[PDB]
């Protein structure tokens, strides 16, 4: 089912986001096409993604019930990372591709690097580990990061893991959502240092905040504050809509009327960084086998020794 | 006690080609001069450990490889017992070590493969340890800086496969400040 | 860019997706009309923003006769209140080079790294304008008595050396500038194209959140920068 991405548009030119009117329009008709062409329940813009001679715009896609060292293992099926569908297209007209899932550790923790996107699925990532895959599995797990990280609701919005709508949801100001961040909700799960959304024993059982935590709480990074709020429409505030703006994500933003919300991603998929992107160090160099008594060749039994075992 | 299944010289040591069982449980097979282990010969040792190589007064000294039970392994040059020399040097996951040793230590010029990345480390090691120039390659990158203590120091040149040569610094032990000049080269 | 691409609403259209709110179209049409009325500039552009942390910075320049004169850049918070930011020196250029931090808003602002945010910003402005401003081919007419003039008969730039890229020049001092083709370094250029062959669209690498629109057929050009405000030194990683 399509949402109204058009209104919401609307939002993001008073927020002043977006695409532009047709562009938004075109991006509305590609999901149209994305809608009657797979069994998808809900298809919402999450947003797009720049690059170099070209732009990924991305859907999340989420289907129907039943229609469509060591290794820790991917999740099974909609849990997770891997819960909502991504679907992928360059410019609207071109087919939508469907992208992969996220994996764990030799994904997650071999992302820690600073590339830019070439607009292509099949390019290969060349840094400082070895990338797994092509260029689809980097936009695919930076695109979850993204989630994970940006996708964020009102208070009260939900009731909490999975979570559903809230009926009984009144509503909340525009201007309780500007001067306080603990307003503010995480939509979907955080991402563990594992790689994961839910922790998995080898068999230390680490964690992370619930499915509905403030955003307050979660505030980066070092000395700079994430999640700027701003106030559109300063010049008339009676109706004004509460701009968030993420600071760890650059081009990250989130709306009130506060009634319903949107989410809405633009940027270059990039995790911003007070310092300069330092590269991952290389892990630490194996030692040999200590020189002890075990590793040690005897002197050998001379003539007197032997004489010594004659007589014996 | 031990036995000897080989030959003696005309005084009583062992000399020549000759099967040997230490009494401690390793054994040698190799060639026997002056009751000492000269020339090319097989040492196994109470477990797998392995060296078939040459030998020198009762030291190793000489080309010759070395199979450790833990997975590492050891091919090149030996002197005075311990690793002195060119060699090539495996540990327990494929890790690749090929360059200099002074004193069972790692010393020299070494090209160390990280060969679950695939990125190499050439240059100066002392000591066991990454100290010294050093040229940090990777697959279309390499930092041409300076190691301490296993991270860089100092100033560092960074190039890359692009054509670019950026200049920049470590003013800590793991963040890098990137300050100021980048380069065509 | 002109208010001209400001009526247009072309920051949207060109992709960044940034862009701009009609709160600060119009503010920026009836306040850009004022700049060109109490300062006798030739030509006013809007710059661009730069993204803030308790206020949003509006930046907008002047230009005189000499289309390559030192611009009298000018900054507004609220996009009714312009006010002159003074020239940049090299002395201010290398004093914010131990600043690394988000630009925050509240001119006032000091950093402990004192430094004032207004030189800070100065200094940006005039690193981001010697670094990736953009001119296309045959837009500025090197006129004989010295100054340099906008080319009135400026035929836009044919389909076949859109894609060099050498035919692309820089807004400052040096077919007479530097092209972009001996930037530092190579491919720090997003090349891109709209829908159709309808506008060309280049964003900046060495400082992300630059565009520059180009129709390839009329004469319709200019340079915004809405971003983070900090140059990458990051972008040899990326590439």
């Amino acid at each position: 089912s399509l949402p109204n991405v058009m209104e919401s548009a609307y939002y993001f030119e008073q927020a002043g986001v977006g695409l532009g009117t047709d562009e938004t329009y075109r991006v509305f008709l590609a999901l149209k096409q994305l809608t009657d062409t797979h069994p998808i329940q809900r298809c919402r813009f999450w947003g797009k993604i720049l690059g170099l001679e070209m732009n990924y715009i991305v859907a999340e896609v989420e289907f129907r019930d039943g229609e469509d060292p060591q290794v820790i293992p991917k999740e099974e099926s909609r849990t997770g990372a891997n819960k909502y569908v991504y679907f992928v297209c360059n410019v609207p007209g071109r087919p939508w591709v469907r992208l992969p899932s996220v994996t764990p550790a030799q994904i997650v923790t071999a992302r820690k690097i600073k590339k830019f996107f070439t607009g292509r699925l099949d390019a290969a990532v060349i840094s400082y580990p070895p990338f797994p895959g092509n260029e689809s599995n980097y936009l695919r797990a930076q695109i979850a990061r993204i989630s994970a990280g940006t996708h964020v609701s009102p208070l009260g919005f939900y009731q909490f893991d999975s979570y559903e709508e809230n009926p009984d949801f009144e509503g909340i100001q525009v201007i309780d959502l500007v001067e306080s961040l603990s307003n503010w909700v995480h939509h979907v799960q955080y991402i563990l240092p594992q790689g994961r959304c839910n922790w998995f024993n080898p068999i230390e059982q680490e964690v992370g905040p619930p499915l509905l935590t403030p955003i307050s709480e979660d505030l980066g990074i070092q000395n700079i504050p994430s999640w700027t709020t701003q106030l559109s429409s300063n010049l008339i505030p009676q109706y004004a809509i509460a701009v968030l703006r993420s600071n760890l994500w650059p081009g990250a933003y989130a709306f009130s009327n506060g009634k319903k919300f949107e989410n809405f991603y633009i940027g270059w998929g990039h995790k911003y960084c007070v310092e300069n992107y330092t590269p991952p160090s290389p892990p630490p160099v194996y030692q040999e086998y200590p020189s002890g008594p075990e590793i040690t060749e005897m002197n050998d039994p001379s003539v007197e020794e032997e004489q010594a075992f004659r007589m014996t | 006690l031990g036995e000897y299944e080989g030959e003696r010289n005309e005084v009583g040591e062992r000399h020549g080609h000759g099967k040997a069982r230490l009494p401690n449980g390793d054994t040698y097979e190799g060639s026997y001069e002056f009751g000492k282990r000269h020339g090319q010969g097989t040492y196994k040792f109470k477990n797998g450990a392995r060296y078939t190589g040459d030998y020198v007064k009762n030291k190793k000294h000489g080309q010759g490889t070395f199979i450790y039970p833990d997975g590492s392994r050891y091919e090149g040059e030996w002197a005075d017992d311990q690793r002195h020399g060119q060699g090539v040097y495996y540990y327990v996951n494929n890790d690749t070590y090929t360059g200099e040793w002074f004193n069972h230590q790692r010393h020299g010029q070494g090209t160390y493969l990280y060969a679950e990345t695939g990125s190499k480390y050439v240059g100066t090691w002392v000591h066991g340890q990454q100290e010294g120039a050093a040229e940090l390659i990777h697959l279309n990158h390499r930092y041409q800086g300076k190691f301490m203590n296993k991270n860089p120091v100092g100033p560092g040149k960074y190039v890359f496969d692009i054509g670019c040569e950026q200049h920049g610094e470590y003013r800590l032990t793991d963040t890098e400040r990137g300050e100021e000049e980048e380069e065509e080269e | 860019m002109d208010a001209d691409s400001l009526l247009l609403s072309l920051e949207l259209a060109s992709g960044s997706g940034q862009g701009l709110s009609p709160d600060r179209r119009a503010s920026l049409l009836t306040s850009l009309m004022l700049v060109k009325r109490d300062y006798r500039f030739a030509r006013v552009l809007f710059w661009g923003r730069i993204l803030g942390l308790v206020a949003d910075y509006y930046i907008a320049q002047g230009l005189s006769e000499d289309q390559l004169a030192p611009r009298k850049t000018l900054y507004s918070l609220n996009c009714t209140e312009w006010s002159l930011l003074p020239p940049a020196t090299e002395e201010m250029a290398m004093q914010i080079s131990v600043v690394s931090g988000r630009f925050m808003g509240d001119p006032s602002h000091e950093y402990e790294h004192q430094i004032k945010e207004e030189t800070r910003l100065v200094s940006i402005i005039d690193q981001i304008d010697k670094a990736v401003a953009i001119i296309p081919r045959g837009a500025l007419f090197k006129t004989p008595f010295g100054v340099t003039h906008v080319n009135r008969t400026f035929e836009g730039l044919p389909l076949s050396e859109v894609r060099k890229l050498s035919s692309y020049f820089h807004f400052r001092e040096a077919d007479f500038l530097d092209s972009l083709e001996y930037d530092i370094p190579r491919g720090s250029w997003s090349i891109q194209m709209e829908r159709g062959n309808a506008l060309v669209v280049l964003r900046s690498l060495l400082w992300p959140g630059l565009t520059f629109y180009h129709a390839p057929r009329t004469k319709n050009y200019g340079y915004i920068y809405v971003g983070t405000g900090e140059k990458n030194m990051d972008l040899p990683f990326m590439l």
